[PDB]
DNA sequence: AACTATGAAACAAATTTTCC
DNA sequence: TTGGAAAATTTGTTTCATAG
């Protein structure tokens, strides 16, 4: 039936978008952690410059 | 058999989405850990410099 | 090196930016040559305040681009372009999973350097993603940045290190033809009202070209999307006259950071550009 | 019985890599 | 060397079959 089919379309769209948003979210997380990581590291190299006076 | 070659391609393409989500999780764990240690180092050095 | 470094106290500076596109070659091909500059020339780099008389060494490696923390690209590598009839710059070729080019910085040459020994090799995606540790995909990750470094030895026994990145270079044949790209913005900001016209200068600006403004939280969760009416009638196939859209919340007290992009079709969108609205 | 979520099939659209 | 594009590979989409 034309309807039972446009519905399975959705269920598969939904199922696909869901799994994609997940990677798009794990990927957003790592990319913000990598940002905080470089900020800490730059911060450390600055404090170390000061420690050398 | 082309129909068979595409079957594997899709089989691999799906398996690939899995490994990727997994690699990103193991990655998120480690980053939170390294950032923790780094946050400490930043604090140790922070105190020291203040007392020089 | 993935560790951060910045324009040192000497200020390492990119003098002549390379060209916006440079189709890289595969190991299944022959060198497509060295990166060039929009003048027909070659990119030029220089250490500014080095009052000494000892020849330094400029390191070169291919780094990422896009909206990321700079790092060595995993899909691209510098290629020691063997030179032409008159090879201006000499090279040293080292590794560490990523090729690094060493070229002299002569005090004679005003501590300046012309890059013409640097080309770009592209590795096969399926080979890179194969290795454990990699979370990046090659699929469409085709932009790059030429990254240069110096390790300035001091009187104190110290080593002041500097680093600079060229503007992003599009290393894909197709994407060079398909994806729009901004190289210049009229303004980087304005107040909540918008309306002012922003002049974009880039590559591949057709008429399917639409510009969208977006808002994002620290989670990447988008909360605002607004299509800016960009003027289209007569201009240049690489220049857009956008009318900055009014910000959603016109009552802010702190400036807000938004993004915008030039887009064609659906899978042809430029990397996110930066904009910021200021409260009144 | 009926209906959503999901993996797998087929074939098409998108993007990369080999060839000329 | 360049530029172009056929050939090869991936990834997206619409269906089916089907567990729950």
């Amino acid at each position: 039936r034309r309807i039972r089919r446009e519905r399975n379309k959705m269920a598969a769209a939904k199922s696909r978008n869901r799994r994609r948003e997940l990677t798009d979210t794990l990927q957003a997380e790592t990319d913000q952690l990598e940002d905080e990581k470089s900020a800490l590291q730059t911060e450390i190299a600055n404090l170390l410059k000061e420690k050398e006076k | 058999r082309k129909r068979m070659r595409n079957r594997i391609a899709a089989s691999k393409s799906r398996k690939r989405k899995l490994e990727r989500i997994a690699r990103l999780e193991e990655k998120v764990k480690t980053l939170k850990a390294q950032n923790s240690e780094l946050a400490s180092t930043a604090n140790m050095l922070r105190e020291q410099v203040a007392q020089l | 090196w993935p560790l951060s470094s910045q324009s040192g106290s000497y200020e390492l500076r990119i003098e002549v930016q390379p060209k916006p596109h440079h189709r890289a070659h595969y190991e299944t091909e022959g060198s497509r040559g060295a990166v060039k500059a929009p003048t027909g020339g070659h990119p030029v780099v220089q250490l500014h305040g080095y009052m000494e008389n000892k020849p330094l060494g400029l390191q070169i490696f291919i780094g990422t681009a896009d909206e990321r923390i700079l790092k060595p690209h995993a899909f691209y590598q510098v290629h020691r372009i063997t030179g032409k009839t008159v090879t201006t710059t000499s090279y040293e070729k080292i590794v560490g999973n990523t090729k690094v080019l060493e070229i002299p910085l002569e005090p004679k040459n005003n501590m300046r350097a012309t890059i013409d020994c640097a080309g770009i090799l592209k590795l096969r995606n399926a080979d890179i993603e194969l290795r454990k540790g990699e979370t990046d995909i090659g699929r469409k990750n085709t932009r790059v940045r030429l990254v240069f470094r110096v390790h300035i030895p001091e009187s104190s026994g110290r080593i002041v290190s500097l680093q600079t990145a060229s503007n992003p270079i599009e290393c894909s044949q197709r994407s060079a033809h398909e994806l729009p790209m901004v190289e210049r913005q009229d303004t980087d900001s304005c107040l909540v009202y918008g309306g002012q016209q922003m002049i974009l200068t880039g590559q591949n600006f057709t008429s399917e070209s639409k510009v969208v403004f977006t808002e994002k939280t620290t989670d990447g969760q988008q909360i605002w999307e607004m299509e800016a009416t960009v003027d289209k009638d007569k201009s240049q196939p690489n220049m857009l006259f956008v009318e900055i859209p009014e910000y959603r919340n016109k009552h802010i007290r702190t400036p807000v950071k938004v993004n915008f992009y030039v887009i064609n079709g659906k899978r042809k969108r430029s990397q996110p550009q930066h904009f910021t609205y200021h409260p009144v």
